[PDB]
């Protein structure tokens, strides 16, 4: 084997130097033979399994060795060495490029000028790069392309060199030894020839291969030349730094391969991070800075990186290039989800306008998120920033004392303080980026977690003390005390105890206290009953302080609430609306507190049954009033649910709940059918909710004791279940505004999740699904994940039915089409094809990997065929079954059917085909035909 | 200008 | 025929380097924004297909009542 260089590169394990003074010491002897081996080294290392021989070298050409070695390639498949994948092959390309550069460096300043070895290994290089096979291009211009920079370093050296000799000449003049000028004036001479070949092998790879092949159809080969001139003009920045070296980078940034633009900028990167200020560099980027800007929104989010990291260097070379505009187009990216650009705008930002003494900076902070009409709240600038500046988003002790001591502070920046800081607090107790923001889960470093409860306790610290004075003096705002009350959640609540900080513990409690009683917006009450929740922790010795203040609590509002209802449902009385609205405030902030906390011990059932119950009798009862007590209900069953678990609860108390459950499911299924759109929204969820709970796998964790709570859904409970997911989930399309929108699209999902769970959980008929299912592609942007789910979780469940539902779904689809149209329908339109389109996607969830598809898949055909040659022609056997058309839709399967199960099918279409029908082969019998062409 | 993509669900093809 | 790879075309003419250079349109896009606000950004955690499924319709803000309804998957 001819393979003794290429093997030795490719896996020699040996440093390059060793392996090139031994192909110099070849060549010093015989220069031919030395000469030959490189040639075929490059050769076989594009993968040519062929060899170039003496006689060869000896009597052809370039192309004509070019042309041989393609023959001669005895390739197994389009791979070569270059496109490998793996880190043997990875190896392979360092090597190679080691190899040519220490091959130019060992040998420059000797072999070098021979005018014999450089000439032959070019014009080499140059033919491979002008071939079409790909293979010879690619390596041959990575080949020249190495080769050039090494020519390059061989130039600077000359230049350096030069320099020395001409300070030396001038030394010995300055002096006047006459012959000593002479020599140095020789050696000038010298150098200079040496200059001029130099300058000429590099010309010739620049004109021969770069020109062409920076402009190669292949994107990665434009990549190569990219990165290596960005290269030369970083190592030789004298020489290689001009317009006549930076017009390509200048265009190949506009590249259609990201690829290419990543290289470009990475190059220009190189440059601008020596911090030498070029003039060339910085007229260049006037040129090209619209460019770079549009740049950061680059569809490859890689090259938007590079291009903010390239203009965070610009910056630092010179503020005067970027205008206004550019800037606020980098800033306004550190609110984008991809975080690495996040992180450079935000580290742009910084550097930008951020640059005790963290005072005014988070002033600053705090205008730009105000000044920035992209974001309402704060998570994402914080989290863009956290890299550069954590110093700053951590000096909470600032941040308080802005917000309490005291142009000054206006509404607006406190609120909007009052939210970064609450960013900044969760971002550092949660050691992860918000949501879409985070690259995975992975275990804190020792010094993450010990930073992590560094800054946990400083908060514990500061806002135990600080929270009631904030509360206190933003008690009335309601965004405010919605934030700060989300604060104790990240606290270490012994420090309470053993920092002898109960009097503070008290000092938020009573400012809790207030806050209840005084608003109304949810917000505000779900933020206290879940602090109240996070501070009532059974293992932790303030549990009972904060419980007796809880008790309290609740005594006083269950106190309000049977008082208020004493009188709001007095037959006699009338009430007004201002009534109401108190009667609703009290019962807001029962039912806020009852879903976090068991009031199982004040028996609230009776009043919100009482007011449910007057409602539907009366059909006059204010919408707010209506769902709160809904909800209410629902926490009281699901907590006497919950108390129940111990054999201690008597078995009156476990018939007590039940009966309650059985009345609260009766007063929703009313409700479902209200005429208020959010009352029929919460009846449901409510209802999806307890059949969930309720369901028959309520005693399936060896909960025995459970089997008398079971509760099964009514046939007409699940018609109206499904009825109501078909008026309210499926509605109209197009082709407030996006909030709204929005919104009604999450509640309408999570109504479809709601009956969806029944359904894949077998709390209704699977046949249900089928009238959502046949909703799968007409809502797909909007509900298929969903279906999707349903149906491959229905598939796992009993696959059998699953595929008759999925039949029953196209069945509907059909008779709805005739319903519309006629029984005379065009087969050519755009509704029967959207339903053979959905029956082909329908086929391609089986697959006989799984044994069972094959019998699933056959009932399919059968049922189809049953509903196909259900209804008769009004005529008779002379004109087609009514249903006929559904054949041509059930094809779309037979895809799936096996060799045996064709046959089956195939005699079970017989018993309902006829020879009179078999031999009908004229236009409206066709999908017959075809369905049986397919068998 | 800037689109939030609500939809993260119809995300996939 | 031979599974070798030979380019037919080597270069990009000079005039589509021009059009490169006149229109990047198609090479830029609109910056996709993270979640802009609170409610949507509980959103994005709790609106998938497996927190959907795997959920109750009402939220229930204390794991005393919440395992009530994720006892009964599987």
């Amino acid at each position: 084997e001819n393979m003794m260089l290429f093997e030795v590169v490719k896996m020699g394990k040996s440093a390059m130097q060793s392996v090139v003074d031994d192909w110099i010491e070849s060549y010093k002897h015989d220069r031919d033979i030395a000469l030959l081996d490189l040639i075929n080294f490059f050769i076989q290392c594009s993968g040519c399994k062929g060899v170039v021989t003496a006689e060869m070298f000896r009597h052809m050409q370039n192309s004509e060795i070019i042309r041989k070695m393609t023959e001669e390639f005895d390739e197994d498949s389009g791979d070569y060495p270059l496109t490998m994948a793996g880190p043997q092959w990875k190896k392979f390309k360092s090597s190679f490029c080691e190899f040519i550069g220490v091959l130019v460096r060992q040998c420059q300043y000797s072999i070098i000028y021979d005018e014999y070895m450089m000439d032959t290994v070019i014009s080499l290089l140059t033919g491979l790069s002008d071939s079409q096979v790909r293979a010879f291009r690619h390596t041959s211009t990575l080949a020249a392309m190495k080769l050039m920079t090494a020519l390059v370093n061989v130039a600077l050296n000359l230049s350096i060199n030069m320099d020395n000799t001409q300070r030396q000449y001038e030394a010995e003049r300055n002096k006047m030894a006459n012959e000593r000028l002479e020599l140095l004036l020789q050696k000038r001479k010298e150098l200079q020839e040496n200059q001029d070949e130099i300058e000429n092998m590099m010309n010739a790879i620049f004109k021969g291969v770069f020109v062409h092949r920076y402009r190669d159809a292949i994107a990665e080969i434009r990549a190569i030349c990219i990165e290596e001139i960005g290269i030369w003009m970083k190592m030789y920045s004298d020489a290689f730094l001009n317009d006549s070296y930076l017009k390509y980078v200048g265009w190949t940034m506009h590249d259609k391969q990201g690829e290419v633009r990543l290289k470009c900028l990475t190059a220009l990167q190189g440059l601008y991070y020596n911090k030498e200020l070029n003039s060339k560099l910085e007229l260049f980027t006037s040129r090209f800075k619209d460019r770079i800007v549009s740049m950061t929104l680059d569809k490859e989010y890689d090259v938007a990186v590079q291009a903010i990291k390239l203009l965070t260097l610009v910056l630092q070379s010179s503020e005067e290039v970027l205008t206004a505009e550019d800037c606020e187009n980098v800033y306004h990216l550190v609110y984008s989800a991809h975080r690495p650009v996040a992180v450079a705008a935000g580290e742009f930002l910084y550097k930008k306008l951020f640059s005790g003494p963290n005072a005014n900076l988070v002033k600053t902070l705090v205008f730009f998120f105000l000044e920035s009409e992209l974001h309402e709240h704060a998570a994402y600038l914080v989290d863009s920033m956290w890299d550069c500046a954590t110093e700053l988003l951590k000096d909470w002790e600032c941040m308080n004392s802005l917000l309490l001591e005291e142009e000054a502070l206006t509404d607006r920046q406190e609120s909007a303080l009052i939210e970064i800081m609450l960013c900044t607090i969760r971002q550092a107790a949660e050691c992860h980026p918000p949501v879409g923001r985070g690259t995975g889960k992975r275990v804190l470093t020792a010094k993450e977690k010990k930073t992590q409860l560094d800054d946990r306790t400083k908060i514990t610290e500061l806002f135990a003390v600080a929270l009631p004075q904030l509360l206190a003096k933003y008690s009335v705002d309601a965004e405010k005390v919605t934030n700060l009350l989300q604060l104790p959640q990240y606290f270490d609540l012994e420090i309470y105890t053993t920092g002898r900080l109960e009097k503070h513990l008290d000092a938020l409690l009573r400012q809790i206290r207030n806050i209840v009683e005084k608003h109304t917006d949810t917000d505000v009450l779900e933020a206290c009953s879940k602090t109240y929740h996070a501070l009532c922790n059974e293992e932790f010795t303030i549990f009972n302080r904060v419980d007796i203040s809880r008790s309290q609590l609740i005594d006083e509002l269950a106190d309000k609430f049977n008082r208020l209802l004493e009188d709001f449902l007095q037959e006699g009385e009338e009430p007004d609306e201002d009534d109401a609205y108190q009667v609703l405030s009290t019962l807001k902030r029962i039912t806020a507190f009852h879903n976090a906390h068991d009031l199982s011990k004040w028996d609230l059932f009776a009043c919100n049954y009482k007011l449910l119950k007057t409602g539907i009798e009366n059909g006059d009862m204010p919408e707010q009033i209506v769902i709160h007590a809904l909800q209410c209900t629902h926490y009281v069953i699901l907590w006497q649910l919950a108390k129940i678990t111990e054999s201690s609860s008597t078995k009156e108390d476990l018939l007590r709940l039940k009966k309650q459950m059985r009345v609260f499911c009766q007063i929703c299924q009313h409700y479902l059918t209200n005429v208020n759109t959010t009352v029929k929204e919460q009846a449901f969820t409510i209802l999806c909710d307890i059949l969930m709970i309720f369901s028959h796998q309520i005693m399936s964790g060896g909960r025995d004791m459970l089997e008398p709570l079971v509760y099964t859904p009514d046939s007409s409970l699940q018609s109206e279940l499904l009825s109501f997911i078909l008026d309210h989930v499926f509605i109209e399309q197009d082709d407030e505004d996006e909030a709204s929108k929005i919104e009604a699209l999450h509640k309408r999902r999570n109504l479809l999740a709601a009956f969806c769970k029944l359904i894949v959980y077998t709390v209704v008929e699977m046949n249900t699904a089928a009238d959502i299912f046949k909703q799968y592609m007409k809502y797909y942007n909007d509900y298929g994940d969903i279906i999707k789910e349903t149906m491959s979780k229905t598939r796992q469940i009993d696959k059998i039915q699953c595929a008759k539902t999925l039949i029953l779904s196209l069945q509907q689809l059909f008779n709805e089409m005739i319903q519309e149209n006629g029984y005379n329908f065009d087969r050519s339109s755009s509704t029967f094809s959207g339903i053979k389109e959905l029956a082909r996607r329908f086929a391609l969830t089986f697959g006989l990997d799984q044994l069972k598809t094959r019998e699933a898949i056959a009932m399919l055909h059968k049922d189809g065929i049953e509903f196909a040659f259900k209804e008769p022609n009004p005529q008779g056997e002379s004109h087609p079954p009514l249903n006929l058309a559904f054949l041509d839709i059930l094809s779309e399967f037979s895809s799936k059917l096996l060799r045996q199960d064709k046959r089956t099918v195939y005699v079970y279409l017989e018993k309902f085909m006829t020879f009179q029908m078999s031999l009908r082969r004229e236009d409206v019998w066709l999908p017959l035909m075809s369905y049986r062409n397919s068998l | 200008k800037a689109v939030y993509n609500a939809r993260h669900w119809n995300h996939p093809d | 025929k031979r599974k070798l790879i030979v380019d037919s075309v080597k270069e990009l003419d000079s005039k589509t380097i021009r059009a490169q250079l006149s229109d990047y349109s198609d090479i830029v896009t609109t910056l996709d924004l993270a979640p802009p606000t609170k409610k949507l950004m509980m959103w994005k955690e709790t609106g998938g297909v497996e927190k959907l499924f795997s959920l109750p319709a009402q939220p229930l803000w204390n794991n005393r009542l919440l395992k009530l309804f994720t006892r009964c998957l599987t």
